RNA sequence: GUGAACCGGAGAAGUCAUUUAAUAAGGCCACUGUUAAAAAGUAUUCCCCACGCAUGUGGGG
């Protein structure tokens, strides 16, 4: 069982994602240049959102000795913690080790307990430390994104052999390509001086880059791997799925949002329950042009509906029917004015969509699973 | 004059005729098709197994004289190749990954001339017309892009005239051609010049068996040919890059001149919008224009309504479809265009 | 390319009233302001009847509007990339040149339907330096086959050749 | 006789096959550089698929390899256009504030989008002799491989790019001499505003098939082929004296047609 | 059934944080679309169908 979400979202002129040179990220799809938002950007912006705050139970940090000291209070153990962290093959470069470590935040108290007491020796404690980082996987964000950690080998203690420290990802997120051509734009900005002088010149002159586009977002969630990642916690898994849907719908990446504030909502969501993943990114191999009789979002939704009809009619299998829901606010945008048959249910409220998704998933109610 | 030699076209996207110096996890290749490789190709085309090949077929076919002409040298391209990733490997077993690096020839073509007994060539060509097994170019991941049974057999004297017989086939019109084509051919003693020249080099591709693979050396020489003098440049077949059909346009055509008359009869010589007497006919559904004209999608119109519809089509978008009267939509805009045409068009033009 | 020559010559033969009519229709469609539609139909339709070839309708409309706004004497040997390179060479090589070159290189990314303003800024830069000529025939021919890769290749190569010398 | 499957499949920007440096695997053709997917990657992804294994002397040992010689034949997936690799600049983030706004890691990954052309070959005689005269199971495993190869993809970097595309054109032919149609894309496909990447590739395939049908393949033996696109999305050679013997709009219908030709089994 | 056959380079990741293109301006100056004209007309109305010596009536386009 797989839950796949396809979203169409037109954005105001902004620079939500950019590369090292400041230009917005682009890609070549279908021989044509399209605007892109990187998948890790979307994953982080969903993960660190306000609507996902009740599920954030993991930290991906480089400074673990600082957390050890900040959770141990006043007793001085920072050098000792750095030493034991170095003993398990992590190295140390000025209070931050050479690698990022993904671990649930509940286990910092245990690490503080092992680092505080002098009853145990050093090296064996290092081995014990490994046994806490190899088992700190009971977090929703670790369960969704997935973790892999390979420690060093040239400074290990030879008695600190590691267990399996990987978690298979239960969520696949694509790169948000654009449905039409790329139209990069340059904003020539100046920055003036508040104190008058001799000349009329300003403090700074520069140029920024921005673009406005309609993006096609694709997400996939593996329910079985999700409930295996949290060790059979179906309630918590459903809570993660619902909170993830709410956060993905109601959050945007915070890149240059104090100057552009492109806080635009999606204009169409399609949620399908399948057994094998299918991507509708090939709906826009031909880029979407503009006709006066319609607009960009309606044309994109019509193209998506046409390709969905093509896929369903060309890959129909009586063994695995597919059930999908289409969501548009107050049914503003239907799935094209040609078929009225690819959407099993038409929903106009986001909360009703989330409730129906949860009820299909396990028959639970939203307010039951929110705690 | 029965034919005495057989010609092989060996051309594919990827090719790999492995060399003797691999012996390890560095699977190399030779610059030309080896004799043992083409012999194995022939035996696979004739349905002879590895054990059955070593008794009679390979000693019989090892007496032929072979020469390879280079049509396109190709580019040597490598490939990182792992084995047993996520799975165990043989020898007990071990959970480990095997690393290797393979070499292929990309965009290359060779012509092979194999002179021998006329019955042998006839039977070989008959077998190669319908091969028993799938024949690839060295490795199983290298199927040919051109038919091996392409050039007809013939009767000649030397290998140079044999490689001169087949013309060089050209790709797309802009593409240039190699000017000196190297030929790599077997050294022939002649029973008088018993000692080979010093330029003759040893290759190690004379096969005996295939299951315990065994090879012996042979003296091979390399000469050259000049294109045009020796091989005539053949002309490419009728082909082009695929372009979508841009249709055509022709009214003078009498068939359309009568289709419009049928339309004006069938809609009773009246406009569809304003019901005025008709003047012309609008060509909705522009697909199948000129030769496949069906008098159904056409719709009779007066001059003002046709001009208004052309105004609407010139503006906004324009594709193979058109704007069709009798649609409940577009009526208001057509009437607005009628108002503008009536109150703004000046006949002094 | 004789049809393009006839089109450009008929454009130069225009009076001032219909030139103002076309000037008032910058950035607009073809389905409104009927005098513009009638004038464009009178300009473009006789080309197809006699000459088998004819410039595309969108290209012809864009060329007519650009000619109305930016009246230039048609002269052979004054292609847009060459004049743009000659202007770009006499620029500050640190700040102004990247900006103007970015405005020029924006052009070779869009279709015909969106080239009006990115071409109008180029013609404005040309008019700033007091040009008196422009190859409308060559520009029309290049704009017709704008989807062929060697066309854009020769456009960029001509710009670089004029810039370098 | 031999069965040959030709496949056209566009992929969203991803990195489906890597090398020792992380770059997508490439090759050389038509004088230019094309993207590539190695044949062993496709064969492994077809073989180890869970839905394929749960579907069907063993049928996988008979079709694939372990002298047991496989009747299967997977060629390298060349691309019908010039390769376009791209670099994505990634920055890792730290959830714990420090003295500066450091990252934790900085690097670059590679990705590329391509419209691949796939070639497959199944030797019917080797398959039936591998199972000692059995025919119904041979047709069953042929159909199983057809569904699997139509509905599978490599797992390389799919947790970050998710290129779960589907094929847009399949051509299944029966003939004796093995010839692939990679020569169709000797000229790289260049896009135009009046077509897609898939449309032009399918059209060039149709042109090459028409040219070779006018040439070598004389009236010695007819060639039977079937063309499939979802819901008749793309036609291969509209009319054109019926270049393709059938036009199909569902995978099950093509599987049934091929099975009914090869043995009449259902 | 080819130095061949059996044969993944895979797992982890936000390029982020800051900013007015501002300051000056006339498209001006010169011009006749002029010259000619009845909406009139009886000698066969362009067609279907009932009777007649009428030298035509009735109905249909
Ligand atoms: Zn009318």
């Amino acid at each position: 069982m797989l839950i796949e979400i396809h979203m169409i979202q037109n954005h105001s002129p902004a620079n939500l994602n950019r590369d090292d040179l400041g230009a917005p990220k682009t890609c070549y799809f279908g021989g044509v240049l399209r605007s892109r938002i990187s998948s890790q950007c979307i994953k982080r912006s969903i993960r660190t959102s306000n609507d996902f705050k009740a599920l954030l139970g993991g930290v991906r940090t480089r400074r673990l000795a600082d957390l050890i000291q900040q959770e141990a209070g006043e007793t001085e153990c920072w050098k000792k913690a750095q030493e034991i962290l170095n003993k398990c093959g992590f190295k140390n470069k000025d209070d931050n080790t050479k690698m990022l470590v993904f671990m649930s935040k509940d286990k910092i108290k245990d690490l503080a307990r092992i680092v505080l007491d002098n009853s145990l020796g050093l090296t064996e404690a290092a081995q014990q430390v490994a046994n806490v980082i190899a088992q700190a996987t009971l977090a929703p964000d670790i369960a969704l994104c997935g973790r892999m950690l390979e420690p060093n080998d040239k400074d290990k203690d030879k008695k600190v052999k590691w267990s399996n420290t990987t978690v298979e990802a239960a969520l696949q997120v694509a790169h948000a390509i654009s449905t039409h051509i790329a139209r990069p734009e340059i904003d020539y900005f100046v920055a003036a001086d508040d104190v008058p002088g001799e000349d009329a010149g300003a403090g700074h002159i520069g140029e920024s880059m921005f673009a406005s586009a309609c993006f096609y977002k694709y997400f996939s969630i593996d329910w079985e791997q999700l409930v295996k990642n949290l060790k059979g916690d179906t309630n918590l898994a459903a809570h993660t799925v619902g909170a993830f849907l709410l956060a993905a719908a109601k959050t945007n990446p915070s890149g240059k949002q104090n100057s552009f504030a492109a806080h635009n909502y999606p204009d169409g969501i399609l949620v399908e329950f399948k057994n094998s993943p299918i991507s509708y990114a090939n709906a826009f191999v031909r880029p979407v042009s503009v006709v006066k009789e319609s607009d960009l979002v309606e044309q994109s939704i019509g193209q998506l509906s046409n390709y969905v009809n093509d896929i369903r009619l060309g890959y129909y299998d009586e063994q695995s029917p597919v059930i999908g829901f289409w969501f548009s606010p107050n049914n503003r945008y239907p799935l094209g004015y040609k078929h009225s048959k690819l959407a099993s249910r038409n929903i106009g409220n986001l909360n009703e969509l989330v409730g129906a998704v949860l009820d299909y998933i396990g028959g639970f109610k939203w307010e039951e699973v929110q705690k | 004059a029965p034919p005495n030699t057989l010609f092989l076209r060996l051309e594919g996207a990827l090719q790999s005729w492995g060399s003797n110096e691999a012996k390890f996890a560095l699977r190399r290749t030779a610059d030309a098709p080896t004799k043992s490789g083409v012999l194995g190709l022939l035996c696979a085309a004739m349905g002879i197994g590895r054990a059955e090949a070593a008794d009679s077929w390979l000693p019989k076919l090892a007496n032929l004289r072979m020469g390879v002409r280079i049509d396109r040298p190709g580019i040597r391209w490598w490939d990182f190749h792992t084995v047993g990733a996520g799975q165990r490997m043989r020898m007990k077993t071990r959970a480990e990954t095997l690393l290797s690096r393979r070499e292929y020839l990309a965009d290359a073509s060779f012509l092979v001339a194999l002179q021998g007994e006329p019955e042998l060539v006839a039977k070989l060509s008959a077998a190669l017309a319908k091969p028993v097994w799938a024949i690839y170019l060295g490795r199983k991941s290298c199927p040919p892009s051109r038919p091996v049974c392409e050039h007809p057999p013939g009767f000649y004297n030397t290998l140079e005239e044999a490689l001169s017989a087949v013309p060089l086939q050209k790709r797309w019109h802009n593409e240039p051609l190699p000017q000196i084509l190297p030929c790599v051919m077997d050294w022939i003693p002649g029973y008088d010049g018993e000692h080979a020249p010093d330029d003759a080099e040893i290759h190690y591709d004379l096969p005996v068996s295939f299951q315990p693979p065994r090879h012996l050396p042979r003296f091979v020489i390399r000469r050259e040919l000049v294109v045009g003098e020796d091989v005539q440049v053949s002309r490419e077949t009728g082909t082009s890059v695929w372009r979508p059909k841009g249709t055509r346009a022709d009214y003078n055509n009498s068939e359309y001149k009568k289709v419009r008359a049928e339309r004006l009869v069938m809609d009773h010589a009246a406009c569809m919008v304003c019901k005025a007497p008709a003047t012309t006919v609008q060509h909705v559904n522009y697909r199948r224009a000129g030769g496949k004209e069906i008098p159904e999608d056409l719709r009779a119109l007066c001059r003002l309504c046709h001009d208004a519809c052309t105004m609407l089509e010139y503006g906004s978008g324009m594709t193979t479809n058109r704007i069709d009267p009798c649609d409940p939509i577009w009526r208001e805009r057509i009437l607005a265009k009628r108002k503008e045409i009536v109150e703004f068009r000046s006949r002094g033009q | 390319n004789r049809g393009t020559v006839d089109f450009i010559a008929s454009l130069e033969n225009l009076k001032e009233g219909d030139l103002g009519i076309l000037r008032k229709l910058r950035g607009a469609r073809l389905d409104e302001k009927l005098p513009g539609f009638d004038l464009f139909s009178a300009l473009w339709w006789p080309l197809r009847q006699k000459n088998q070839r004819a410039p595309k309708r969108e290209v012809a409309w864009l060329i007519a509007k650009l000619f109305a706004e930016f009246r230039f004497e048609q002269r052979e040997g004054a292609t847009l990339p060459i004049l743009m390179g000659g202007i770009c060479r006499k620029l500050e090589p640190k700040k102004e040149l990247p900006r103007v070159l970015a405005r020029f290189d924006q052009l070779a990314s869009l279709d015909i339907m969106q080239m009006e303003e990115p071409l109008s800024v180029i013609m404005g830069i040309l008019r700033k330096h007091q040009q008196v000529c422009l190859d409308w025939v060559g520009l029309t021919d290049v704009l017709s086959f704008w989807e062929q890769e060697p066309v854009k290749r020769e456009w960029s190569d001509s710009f670089i050749k004029a810039y370098k010398i």
